[PDB]
DNA sequence: ATATATATATATATATATATATATATATATATATATATATATATATATATATATATATATATATATATATATATATATATA
DNA sequence: ATATATATATATATATATATATATATATATATATATATATATATATATATATATATATATATATATATATATATATATATA
């Protein structure tokens, strides 16, 4: 009867839980999903050094300056450069130091484990 | 941990969420009397916390949350505009250090949001 | 992998597909809440993209993904117009690097996508 | 046939309740529970040493001084303090000397435990 | 349908009696129980000291002089001492001397065992 | 006089379930702000590979069931010399 | 020997339909594997907070229920001396 955008959207859907395909696209892969044991990781990884930069200086911590750097570090891997110099600009001033310390002073650990992740 | 992952997924929340929706459009399911104590109460928290919208620049989750705090004093029983204050000039704080942001926009962008005269939180930051 | 494309098989979608198709013939199925909240919040991403079509050359993935970024900041409640720049300067020197284009030819491209003056994205070029 | 901000919180409701995803949700954990333990403990220190700052020093105990001096403990540890400072001019002038006993006085074993429950 | 604070404690009531959270709230503490044991102790050991102080000084026994001894001695371990003082004028002039008798003279036993009580 | 269960006056401590005030921490499910990563299902952009089912172009082998041409043999049922 | 129908066996070819195997491509569906991104939904992991629920842990108190302990008394019932 019709066929448009919405109604395509839908009928993808029931056809999924029809054939449940949601549960079987998850349990039948069970290699990708140690990816996000390596994301808990440098998320754990990255947010300690956030909170111990707040210390050494007396800066409050700033909350979302984990998921600010985790970006940068990501970006740093692919190659997108102007990208970050705009962000640099826009994070204040105290805590310019510690994203160039993910990046830069944390590419022994921080950097491998994304080319860990992606591979 | 891929182990917490996995017990959520057995339970089946894709097709459960979808059967609960299917039911809503055949009348089957009203409200939930916890869903309209929610939306009386949360109401003042949502339109409030979109007049920072004129802040601009880093993580502003800081200014966010601590507006937040500080509504939620004057909400009350009992309301205390002192701990209040506590809340707003650490927001005042955490606004001053965004690239482009002043002390006195951050004094306009907190007491607008939190309906108050800009002097009270000034008389808290010295 | 061969595993991991057997066990989609055997669930059969093609047999499910149509009779899903046919249901929807004979008005057993309606249009789920899920689509009528996707395609009120998709659609100004789907015309945007189909404003990037005078770029020519190469693969213009990074153009088209970079403009979608740069237009979905601008879309929260609380949009931050700083990294949406951000993203939008990334897509004009991804660009100008395609044979045929040029620095101003990509600033017409972008800022006509994204719907902003061309001496916002312009300033954070430097 | 609506889908407002009412109803989106009822039907996360209904799908909860349907699958049970709530006594799984804290049986799956299990290693979060015993920040509960943690909390209990450090609950107990502040109110054992606010009944005897009480005694001595002959003011009556003030119900309610755990609370704040356990709140400005974990400002200490994040940064917050401006927070703090309003705090302190808010409280009586006899049990301001209670409540930098419990930040710097008793650092070392209450911000350890602090820095425990978080880890 | 509605949400007052009548039937908001009716609602509150019906979940108990449904899972039968008040037998399982009892049998699951099995420590903070002896404190029965101890507040036993105590109400024992008071009303024994007014019966004896009524036949000292061949004054009646009073019933509920062991009651308002027992508030006594709780409020002198917060430190709420101008509420002492009231009651102190309130009860009559030959029993005042058993008042501060439980507060000071029995202080060694008695505040001891309210103090293991409330840890 | 003494023990128990119930209701009621006065003077109290203690344990639990519920609602309510004030000052808080921790874990869970739901909705919302900001700053993010990872896995899945769906729809869409760009640049592709491989397998299947269907329809269509070009240029062909091979095996079936049907209809038709030309040149025949053999077995059956029917009608005829 | 002819003719109508039903089968087998030789060959060269056409057409309709059902299948296999070679190739280059388009389109509609079903799946897989590479990449950058958006949106809807289902889950995980970091942080700061508000709100609705249930759940522990500190505290001072009120109220409604359920129990314990110390006293003085009344009343209804149940037992003893």
């Amino acid at each position: 009867i019709a066929e448009t955008l919405t109604e395509k959207h839908t009928l993808g859907i029931e056809k999924v839980v029809a054939t449940d395909s949601w549960r079987v696209g998850i349990t039948s892969r069970e290699k990708k999903l140690e990816r996000i044991n390596i994301s808990a990781e440098i998320s754990r990884r990255i947010q300690d050094e956030a909170i111990a930069y707040a210390r050494n200086k007396g800066i409050p911590y700033l909350p979302g300056i984990n998921g600010i750097a985790w970006k940068l570090l990501r970006l740093k891997w692919l190659g997108y450069t102007d990208q970050i110099n705009v962000v640099m600009r826009t994070v204040p001033a105290e805590w310019r130091d510690f994203l160039t310390q993910i990046m830069e002073n944390t590419q022994m650990e921080s950097m491998y484990s994304e080319l860990r992740k992606v591979r | 941990s891929v182990e917490v992952y996995r017990q959520k997924i057995e339970k089946g929340g894709y097709s459960a969420a979808y059967e609960a929706t299917r039911r809503y459009e055949r009348e089957e399911i009203e409200v939930l009397s916890w869903s309209s104590r929610w939306e009386s109460a949360w109401s003042k928290f949502g339109e409030a916390v979109k007049a920072l919208g004129k802040i601009e620049g880093a993580p502003r989750a800081l200014v966010i949350a601590k507006v937040q705090e500080a509504l939620a004093y004057m909400s009350k029983p009992l309301p205390n505009m002192k701990l209040a204050m506590a809340a707003a000039v650490q927001a005042v704080r955490a606004c001053e250090q965004l690239p482009g942001m002043n002390r006195e926009r951050c004094l306009d962008a907190v007491a607008g949001a939190l309906g108050v005269a800009k002097d009270w939180i000034r008389r808290e930051m010295t």
